[PDB]
């Protein structure tokens, strides 16, 4: 009576292990520890959304309106959670875009299946009730699919690609973070029309490197690339035409030592008097047959000793330091140069073509350029990101990141297949799920019922996001697809969409002249992970954990 | 803010010194950290909260009167709003979420002042010439209550202190209610003015079925049980007398400090029954007078019980010294502290008893309750609450305390003017005209002043989770032509303000909510003497406790 | 554990007949016995009741004396009073040591002049309260500021018994624990 | 400078309305299986040591001390309805629950203001009361056999349907004992004694008009079976009374002390004489007696019986019809009771036990319960409290409803019909009123073991026809009208579900900021 007898045969696991059955509404809880993080989400998406701070133990900040980059540094215990990183970071690495949705539906899914297991319907019959949702949510995406891009390179056209891509991630101004992206998309291309040749791009080739001080219109757009490096003999600026040629080595630029032991050894005083001058006309006549092939500069992958730095820079030789492997391989790709770790000569055909090596004071520190020009193009360019605060320059270079991902859409499937942004694509399926729902009989109906209600989070989280009363805009905007028989046939009405900044009733003048758009790539498989992590988190009925 | 001072740098005290504006700054700090709580409360779409003592026991609050009370700030610059929201309460007994906003912001717009060497002195003298501009403006503007045929002056009134309660729902019900009360339980005095004594009507705590079917007493409801239980309950027939006594009548020792002391063992047996015997005789001559019901102040020994039983009369104990008063008021008994004349006899008049209708005890979820109707020579009244358990009635006990002090002041002053922000928003277009007149520094003092009186329509938009400057700006565009009405009615745009289940700007005399002008004038003097205490300090010397 | 302690504990000999007909005779009348001789042990310690008006020659003898008692260690408290008819204070613990007398019996209540007492004596320092008990002074107490000056009542004095011995903590003389009858007739009805 | 020694940190914003309604959800959640005939029991730990086996609402409760200061709203729910009423304490918190637990999703997804809301409530109670009042119907109050199978309704979530049979007619004649004629039925529980008797058998039981008193006579020689006792109570002690003024007696001459104790006699003596002036046979007294009043009563066999309690005395009067009379002076034949009879004590091991019957129209009695354990005592004591709560009802108003989640399905097709046909803002909230009515019948189905899924669905298009009474069986979960079985309850432990579970909505839900730290 004074006590319990507090759970007996509990010695059967450890005291610190924790069984968490689906009875006691703790299903509901694993609901409610979504809702925690995910009212955070609310906040974060869309072109309105507020980014995060994010202090870590060892003090470094990340300020970001994502979630998969968010969700790195937190540490969280509850297991259902961790779905949701997982899931955004693999939408992260594969496609690179949408994230904010995947854990909004993914949330939204278990926000809506509090109310249908709460009346009574059996978690096997969920399952099958998103399955046949995802099917037709994945076929009619295919359907009501308008436009396509058709040509790789264009002015025009890359503006409504990068554009409502990088709308969410700091906004700011339109036309001079778009311009920075479709300048250097153009370089890196292999064009090559009229070939029939496989296209191919690498999210590896753009690459921004960040410079604090300056302004954001004062960003440029590199041909080469950039590093925070300093010639070792002299500087020069380079004012002779009639281009340079590149040598890549990989080894140091000093005497190959012997692996085993490398020590000197002199039996008499007549190799003692040679032994010094042998290594400085060693080392020169290696120099010879290199310099004889008109090199100015070479690029070293560790440290270059002195003796081989007096007869480079006798010459005019630059020496560049590259003490890593990728930022090495990195540099070929511009020049298309061949590397061989030898010392001797460069082959002709292995050489590379740069016209120019500035030396200019952009951040205060000293920084070596390799500007091309028109002709001789090359790739892996990079893009010259000015700012204020170091905490901006990480979230804008992770939106050109997240713009870079977006034209690896076009790649691999046969074009672009653009949908209506805005809420458009959201609120089209709700219609036509609710359709599928009345065809299909059955107690399943329920679940398609409201996997439908799932997809208002889009229109509700940017009418909330944009200062305006969901209450009034989202029933309007009902209005366009609850209508019939209107005059024109070649109806219009699907661009219709929500509106962040403008006229009152909110149906926005379209998504059209506006010129945002949707990838059908990062929709099929958003709704295929969102609904994975729908799935296995109500699929399971018992968690176990241990320490707490 | 930024680091803690130095402690007595040659100074050579045993306590803390600081100086400069650093204390100013955290005073205006201290004065929104306390502010900040009241900021939610304030308007109808203001929520409650609610106060945990750590021991279970909790209490739901929307004013700002105990509120602060109950939360015990250290900081001295604090407990002047603290005892301010008390101060309102006993004079005007509303508002005291308004004057608390409204001194806060005075010295957070009054911050920005300081550190343009503007001297104190220059920004209160600014300060108060606009308080008698805008005093003179709210009595330009202001109106009468007869005002019109229809009552309905009343019953609007009702509405404004009723709102932002948890009964603000049912106000339609409780206005007819609060009326009635305060029209019973009028008084005469100083040959021709009429009072209203507030809480005089009683405030029950009652069980039950739901606030909507609270029944209004026609009489007063006096709260305590019955002695006995073989008593009777009910009393029925007209002209019931109602005795009012307080003199102790249980059976009690001598004198304070004498001793019985007897030689004769004969008669040891007579002193004895003559103390028992002298307290009966006085309950014979109750008898005697007829009286079937009788109050005491005191308790009854079961000595009296035996005599009230039989004779039929209703004896209760444990009745206190403010309610017998009300009681012997309304049913025309007088109070008796004892039984006594000028001539040396000893005896009981009949004209000392009331006289009611009909008596009934009632219960109703363990709360016996007489139900006291029907009183001839002057009415009473009295209100039985219901809802879900005590701790929500407190508040609803709160709600109907300050609905009668706001009924009382508009029928002894019968000028009213309209709510929802309107006196606020009109004083900032009479005091901007003002401004430019007196010329030298006090334009910025007059100017901030009246730019801080905004916060009070501002707030009932931002608590309404709303769109704010749309609403500000339409009472700003409407407000604005009325200084510049061109008079010849048609002197409209004037007496609007938000109506925020609509979120539209409405005439307020049509939509029925009103507040006296006196508790506008009483507010900006009280809120004002409260900043100039803020204002003037310059630097804080705490001694620590021995 | 306490629960059974308060049958008995709690329960004086008028009150311990409440339990005659619910609790055991021989548990009952063990203790009413043992309850019964400490009143008669009382009643022979009872060899005061009112205020000894001394003069000095006594004292050495009354104040001190007394203070050994049986001297079986009998002592016996003896509450001084310095009386100055001058100071107020003075007349109200005069009133204390009276109405405390007619209660305590079994402690004795001394009264003299203060300007008899002491040669000199300062007359700011009345009036004087001091306690004897086998000789030794338990307390020397200054005027009654500490027991709220012109403002004394006899629940101060009462609680000052406790304090130095004089009196048991749940003693059913004391205003404290002696609760009136109206009020252990409303606990019983809301029980 | 802390500026608060009461929580200068807050939690405010929607975060503290999540813990509320989450907090609401959890007191709701442990009595969900506490409700229809398959209802299971619960134990509570309390920390005096006296454990208590209870499904009623309003013991879980007042039994468990909650920490959180929102959810003790909800806790309180079941004293307000038990002290009202005294039966349906379980459905008004899951019903608080539902309408807060369907309330949540619309100030995070919709944003709707509160107090548009607490407008919502007021007209779906306004429309609650008056479809409730349609589908209620007036019944005969004076046929015991109508009476038998309303008793019945209440009984059968509990333990004792088996002994429904014996309980109908221990309750029924109980309360009609205490009832009177004079709102029409002004009996109180107050005056229904129940007296907890361990051992025995509970099909063994009779409802004796009388007080039962729990010990002994005082004196050997008084005979214990009397054909036509004499009924007199008393306050004074037989005792001596001693005087509050302290006399003092000095005593000089030698006669003095012997005169004293002759007195002290002959007082007694005088005292007894005066009890005798109206010769009763049946004195009690709520004091002591002492052992020398005891000789001068055995001429005239008053028995007496001593430290009555207070209640009891008034118990004894209204059955006898005596007065209760301090002073011995002002006995009357009028004051000595009549009319009783079968004085007998009844020898039982345990306790002495006394009986007493009856041949001003209030009256009283004690049922004497027997069992075979004290907690099951108090479970079979609560049925009883439980049993006539439920008789008041239909005694003090004739109205009359359905129930087993019949009368809940009825307010929630009704008000969905005109949900749709309002049109406005405060459509969404209002239809949350609908939605929250299904719970009850939901559990009632979940706890029965069917599927709530399709049971629910075809009673949708059931009531949909035009019919009300048709509720959920509890056994087997068919849809059959509840008139060939006989579910009925009384029409206000319904009104009093809808009003406190709508009044405790509104006070939970205009709640933001939580604070503590306090200590008044
Ligand atoms: N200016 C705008 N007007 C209307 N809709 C917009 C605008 N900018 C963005 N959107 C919509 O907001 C949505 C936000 O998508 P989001 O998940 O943030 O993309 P990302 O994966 O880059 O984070 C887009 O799908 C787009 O349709
Ligand atoms: N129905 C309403 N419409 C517009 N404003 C209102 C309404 N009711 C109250 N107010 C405003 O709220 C302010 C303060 O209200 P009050 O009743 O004092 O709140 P509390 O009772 O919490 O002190 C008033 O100045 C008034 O203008
Ligand atoms: N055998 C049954 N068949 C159908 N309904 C039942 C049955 N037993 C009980 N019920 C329903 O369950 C409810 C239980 O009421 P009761 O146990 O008295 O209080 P509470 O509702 O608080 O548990 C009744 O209102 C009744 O309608
Ligand atoms: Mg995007
Ligand atoms: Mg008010
Ligand atoms: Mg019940």
């Amino acid at each position: 009576s004074l006590r319990l007898p507090q759970n007996p045969n509990a010695g059967l696991f450890k005291q610190g292990y924790n069984s968490y059955s689906n009875a006691d509404g703790q299903i509901i809880k694993s609901i409610a520890a979504i809702r925690e993080l995910h009212q955070m989400c609310l906040t974060s998406m869309g072109p309105c959304g507020r980014n995060k701070i994010i202090v870590n133990h060892l003090g470094k900040i990340i300020i970001t309106n994502d979630a998969a980059t968010m969700l790195r540094e937190l540490d969280i215990v509850h297991p259902a959670v961790k779905v949701l990183v997982m899931a955004t970071e693999q939408q992260k690495i594969d496609m690179g875009d949408g994230t904010n949705l995947v854990m909004i539906l993914a949330g939204e899914l278990l926000n809506v299946s509090e109310k249908l297991i709460s009346m009574g319907l059996s978690a096997v019959e969920i399952i099958q009730g998103y399955n046949m949702a995802r099917k037709f949510t994945l076929k009619e995406l295919d359907e009501m699919v308008v436009g396509e891009i058709t040509d790789k390179n264009d002015k025009n056209e890359l503006l409504k690609m990068i554009k409502p891509v990088i709308s969410s991630k700091k906004y700011g101004s339109e036309d001079i973070l778009s311009e920075l992206v479709s300048e250097a998309v153009s370089h890196v291309l292999p064009v090559a029309q009229q070939a029939g040749e496989i296209p191919y791009f690498n999210v590896d080739s753009i690459r921004v490197v960040k410079i604090m001080g300056g302004s954001l219109s004062n960003s440029t757009v590199i041909k080469g690339m950039v590093f925070n490096r300093e010639p070792e003999g002299h500087v020069k600026s380079l004012s002779e035409d009639k281009k340079h040629k590149v040598a890549v080595f990989t080894c140091p630029l000093d005497i190959a030592n012997t692996e085993t032991k490398g020590t000197v050894l002199l039996h008499n005083a007549q190799e003692m008097l040679d032994f010094s001058k042998g290594e400085e006309k060693q080392i020169d006549a290696m120099m010879k047959e290199i310099a004889d092939m008109g090199v100015e500069c070479i690029v070293a992958g560790a440290g270059v000793g002195e003796l081989a730095l007096h007869y480079l820079n006798r010459y005019g030789i630059l020496v560049l330091k590259v003490p890593s492997k990728f930022e090495l391989r990195r540099l070929c790709r511009v020049c298309g140069a061949t590397p061989l770790p030898r010392l001797g000569a460069p082959t002709p055909e292995e050489l590379g073509l740069v016209e120019t090596v500035k030396t200019m004071e952009i951040g205060g520190d000293r920084v070596t350029v390799f500007k091309q020009e028109q002709g001789e193009i090359s790739r892996t360019s990079t893009i010259i990101l000015r700012g204020a605060t170091q905490n901006n320059l990480d979230d804008i270079e992770r939106a050109i990141d997240d713009g870079v991902a977006a034209v690896k859409g076009l790649m691999k499937p046969s074009g672009g297949k653009l949908l209506p942004g805005a809420g458009a694509t959201e609120i089209e399926l709700i219609s036509r799920i609710t359709k599928y729902g009345e065809r299909t009989p059955g107690l399943l109906q329920l679940a398609i019922k409201q996997f439908a209600v799932a997809f208002e989070v889009v229109p509700r989280t940017l009418a909330e996001t944009a200062g305006l009363d969901v209450n009034e805009v989202l029933p309007n905007l009902y209005a366009a697809h609850n209508v019939t028989e209107p005059g024109a046939v070649k109806t219009d009405h699907l661009y219709k969409g929500v509106d962040i900044d403008g006229e009152s009733d909110e149906g926005v003048k379209d998504i059209r002249e506006e010129n945002i758009y949707d990838m059908l790539a990062t929709k099929k498989f958003a709704i295929n992970v969102a609904t994975e992590a729908a799935t296995t988190v109500l699929s399971i009925d018992q968690i176990i954990m241990a320490k707490k | 803010q930024l680091f803690n001072n130095s402690r007595s740098d040659t100074l050579f005290l045993g306590g803390e010194k600081i100086s400069g504006d650093d204390i100013r700054n955290q005073n205006v700090l201290a004065t929104m950290a306390v502010a900040n709580v009241v900021k939610s409360s304030l308007g109808p779409v203001g929520l409650d909260k609610m106060l945990v003592d750590d021991i279970g026991d909790f209490t739901v609050t929307n004013d700002g009167a105990t509120i602060l009370s109950l939360l015990d700030v250290q900081h001295p610059a604090g407990k002047i709003l603290v005892e301010l929201a008390q101060q309102q309460d006993r004079e005007i007994g509303d508002g005291t979420t308004s004057v608390v906003i409204i001194a806060s912001e005075l010295l957070k717009r009054a911050n920005e002042l300081v550190k343009n060497k503007i001297h104190p002195t220059t920004i209160i003298t600014g300060f108060r010439v606009a308080l008698r501009e805008a005093i003179r403006f709210i009595n330009e503007v202001l109106s009468t209550s007869v005002d019109t045929l229809g009552k309905e002056t009343l019953i609007n009134i009702a509405k404004t202190s009723m709102s932002s309660k948890i009964i603000g729902a049912d106000s339609d019900f409780f206005s007819n209610m609060v009326v009635d009360a305060l029209l019973a339980v009028k008084t005469q005095n100083s040959k021709g003015e009429i009072k209203y004594p507030v809480k005089a009507v009683n405030v029950l705590k009652a069980h039950g079925k739901s606030a909507t079917e609270s029944l209004l007493v026609p009489g007063y409801a006096l709260n305590c049980t019955v002695a006995s239980q073989a008593m009777p309950k009910r009393i029925a027939g007209g002209n019931v007398k109602i005795a009012c006594l307080d003199l102790n009548l249980q059976k009690a020792r001598m004198a304070m400090g004498v001793q019985i002391n007897i030689d004769d063992p004969e008669q040891l047996e007579q002193i004895r029954k003559r103390e028992a015997g002298i307290v009966l005789e006085r309950v014979k001559k109750i008898i005697d007078a007829g009286a079937q019901v009788v109050l005491t102040t005191k308790g009854i020994d079961d000595l009296c019980l035996k005599e009230f039983v039989e004779a039929k009369i209703m004896g209760v104990r444990r009745c206190k010294k403010e309610d017998l008063r009300r009681i012997a008021r309304a049913t025309g008994a007088t109070l008796v502290s004892s039984m006594s004349n000028l001539e040396g006899e000893e005896t009981f008049e009949s004209s000392y008893l009331g006289l009611c209708d009909e008596v009934v005890q009632a219960k109703f979820s363990d709360d016996e309750c007489i139900l006291i109707k029907g009183t001839s020579k002057h009415s009473s009244s009295s209100i039985i609450l219901r809802g879900a358990n005590d701790y929500s009635l407190d508040e609803m006990e709160r709600s109907l305390h300050d609905s009668l002090s706001v009924v009382k002041r508009t029928l002894e002053s019968g000028n009213v003017v309209p709510g929802g922000g309107c006196v606020e928003a009109a004083l900032n277009i009479y005091l901007d005209n003002f401004a430019t007149t007196v010329g030298s520094r006090e334009q910025l003092a007059i100017a901030e002043f009246a730019a801080a009186l905004l916060i009070i329509p501002k707030t009932l938009a931002v608590n309404a989770a709303k769109d704010s400057s749309e609403l500000v700006a339409k009472l700003r565009s409407y407000h604005a032509a009325s200084q510049m009405a061109k008079p010849e009615k048609r002197r409209s745009y004037r007496n609007y303000g938000l109506d925020l289940i609509r979120g539209k700007i409405v005439d307020e005399i049509h939509a029925g909510v009103l507040e006296p002008t006196i508790s506008k004038v009483k507010s900006l003097k009280s809120a004002l003497e409260a900043c100039v205490a803020i204002l003037r300090i310059d630097t804080m010397i705490t001694v620590d406790p021995e | 554990a306490k629960q059974h302690e308060n049958r008995l504990e709690d329960k004086d000999l008028s009150d311990l007949e409440e339990l005659e007909d619910d609790e055991d005779e021989d548990f009952l009348e063990a203790y009413k016995i043992k309850r019964l001789n400490e009143i008669r042990k009382l009643q022979e310690r009872s060899k005061f009741g009112e205020v000894f008006h001394i003069n000095k020659p006594e004292y050495n003898k009354e104040v001190t004396l007394a203070s050994q008692g049986k001297k079986d260690d009998g002592g016996v408290y003896v509450f001084v009073h310095l009386s100055l008819q001058s100071k107020l204070q003075s007349r109200i613990l005069s009133h204390l040591f009276q109405s405390a007398a007619c209660k305590f019996r079994e402690i004795k209540f001394v009264e003299i002049p203060a300007n008899r007492a002491i040669e000199n004596y300062p007359e700011s320092n009345c009036p004087t309260l001091i306690v004897y008990y086998r000789g030794e002074v338990i307390k020397n107490m200054i005027t009654l500021l500490e027991l709220g000056g012109n403002n004394s009542k006899m629940e101060d004095f009462e609680d000052f018994m406790v304090k130095v011995g004089a009196v048991a903590e749940g003693d059913n003389r004391l205003i404290m624990n002696r609760d009136d009858e109206e009020s252990r007739e409303e606990r019983k009805l809301h029980y | 400078v802390v500026f608060m020694n009461a929580s200068q940190e807050r939690t405010t914003g929607r975060q503290a309305q999540i813990s509320n309604i989450t907090a609401a959800k959890a007191v709701a959640d442990v009595i969900r299986t506490c409700l229809g005939p398959k209802a299971m029991l619960k134990m509570l730990l309390d920390p005096m040591g006296g454990l208590v086996l209870t499904n009623d609402g309003h013991a879980i409760l007042r039994e468990i001390d909650v920490a959180h200061p929102a959810a003790k709203s909800m806790l309180e729910l079941s004293r307000t309805q038990d002290e009202e009423v005294g039966d349906g304490t379980t459905t008004v918190i899951i019903l608080a629950g539902e309408i807060l637990a369907q309330c949540a999703p619309y100030l995070i997804e919709k944003n709707i203001h509160p107090v548009i809301i607490i407008q919502a409530l007021k007209k779906a109670l306004t429309d609650a009361l008056e479809v409730i009042k349609q589908v209620s119907k007036p019944v005969d109050v004076e046929n015991d056999a109508a009476m038998k199978k309303l008793i019945q309704a209440s009984i059968g979530t509990k333990y004792v349907i088996h002994w429904s049979e014996k309980m109908c007619e221990l309750a029924l004649d109980a309360v009609k004992t205490v009832r009177k004629d004079l709102n029409f039925e002004i009996d109180i529980k107050r005056y229904v004694r129940v007296e907890k008797i361990p051992g025995g058998d509970v099909l063994d039981s009779r409802v004796l008009k009388g007080v039962l008193l729990n010990k002994d006579v005082v004196h050997p020689k008084m005979s214990r079976h009397i054909e036509n006792p004499r009924v007199v109570l008393l306050d004074c002690p037989l005792e001596y009374k001693k005087g509050e003024s302290q006399t003092n007696i000095e005593i000089e001459k030698e006669e003095d002390w012997n005169r004293i104790l002759q007195i002290e006699e002959e007082q007694v003596q005088l005292m007894c004489e005066q009890i005798l002036a109206v010769r009763p046979t049946l004195v009690i007294t709520e004091k002591g007696v002492s052992d020398l009043a005891q000789h001068y009563l055995l001429k005239g066999g008053c028995s007496v019986l001593r430290r009555v309690k207070k209640s009891d005395n008034n118990r004894i009067a209204r059955v006898t019809g005596a007065t209760i009379v301090n002073r011995v002076e002002d006995l009357k034949e009028s004051d000595v009771g009549t009319n009783c009879g079968l004085f007998k004590v009844e020898m039982i091991g345990d306790e002495y036990f006394s009986f007493l019957d009856n041949c001003g129209l209030q009256k009283a009695c004690t049922i004497m319960l027997r069992g075979g354990s004290k907690d099951i005592l108090n479970e079979i004591d609560r049925n009883l409290q439980d049993a006539m709560a439920v008789a008041r009802n239909v005694m003090l108003s004739p109205s009359l409803s359905p129930g087993g989640g019949a009368t809940e399905m009825a307010v929630s097709v009704k008000l969905a019909e005109k949900a749709k046909q309002l049109e406005g803002i405060q459509q969404w909230p209002y239809q949350a009123v609908a939605d929250a009515m299904e719970c009850i019948p939901r559990t009632l189905i979940q706890n029965a073991g069917g599927d709530p899924i399709r049971l629910l669905s075809q009673l949708r298009a059931k009531h949909a026809q035009g019919n009300f009474t048709t509720g959920i069986d509890g056994d087997k979960g068919k849809i059959v009208d509840m008139v060939s079985y006989g579910i009925w309850e009384p029409e206000v432990i319904k009104q009093q579900s809808v009003k406190t579970a709508i009044e405790s909505a509104c006070l939970l839900l205009r709640v933001d900021d939580i604070v503590s730290g306090v200590r008044k």
